[PDB]
């Protein structure tokens, strides 16, 4: 009945009411509307490094959704350099308690949609999708790349393009949760993103 | 240098 511009590329704000916690105010920018599940949006919220998947129009936790008129920037950066980081295993330095710089092994997956000066990155010990302006880490010397790496993703078993196909995650407690493959990483074709129904995060998996 | 959040 209607064909319209979607909200990908727009700035948004909305309340977030969950459990018994008080209401917070979220602001972010919509990166993608998932083709295989168009109720699902991928959002980078401000002040949150982890990328969220939310059914913005259906999720009861999302209150008074509003599209902001604010425009998204296209910052000046070394493009070839940015491209050269894609697919690289890295050692990413973070600040640890109590005074200890920590090295997190990670894998740069892609330049993010919409905010293309930011990078999709996941970590071996924390295999969900994160987003940073990595060139500022690399310039500050907090990003060492590992040209010859042995990187481990969590494994997804099969049983033929997988995006759009459903999964179950069988937990150690014997319970299961449902999800679906929403993305195949262009630079790393055996690596996929999965969204579980019961969880906000975007999970990064590899195929055998 | 980045802070790691929960």
């Amino acid at each position: 009945s209607m064909t319209r511009r979607n909200i990908v590329g727009c700035r948004i704000q909305h309340g977030w009411k969950e459990g018994n916690e008080p209401v917070e105010q979220w602001k972010g920018t919509v990166l993608e509307q998932v083709s295989v599940k168009p109720t699902l949006y991928i959002i980078k919220y401000d002040g949150k490094d982890s990328v969220y998947g939310l059914e913005l129009h259906r999720d009861k936790r999302v209150l008074a959704l509003e599209i902001l008129p604010e425009r998204v920037p296209t910052p000046r950066i070394d493009s070839r350099l940015a491209d050269s980081l894609i697919g690289k295993a890295v050692e990413h330095v973070f600040e640890g308690e109590h005074g200890t710089k920590d090295e997190w092994k990670g894998m740069v997956l892609a330049r993010a949609p919409v905010m293309d000066t930011w990078f999709y990155i996941t970590y071996e010990k924390d295999p969900v999708l994160y987003m940073y302006t990595l060139l500022d880490d690399y310039k500050d010397g907090d990003l060492r790349i590992i040209p010859d790496s042995n990187y481990y993703f969590p494994t997804a078993e099969q049983e033929d393009s997988l995006v759009g196909k459903q999964v179950e995650h069988a937990k150690d407690d014997g319970s299961k949760r449902t999800g679906i493959f929403i993305h195949q990483v262009v630079a790393k074709p055996s690596v996929y993103f999965i969204k579980f129904d019961d969880d906000i995060h975007i999970y990064v998996y590899g195929l055998v | 240098a980045r802070t790691k959040q929960t």
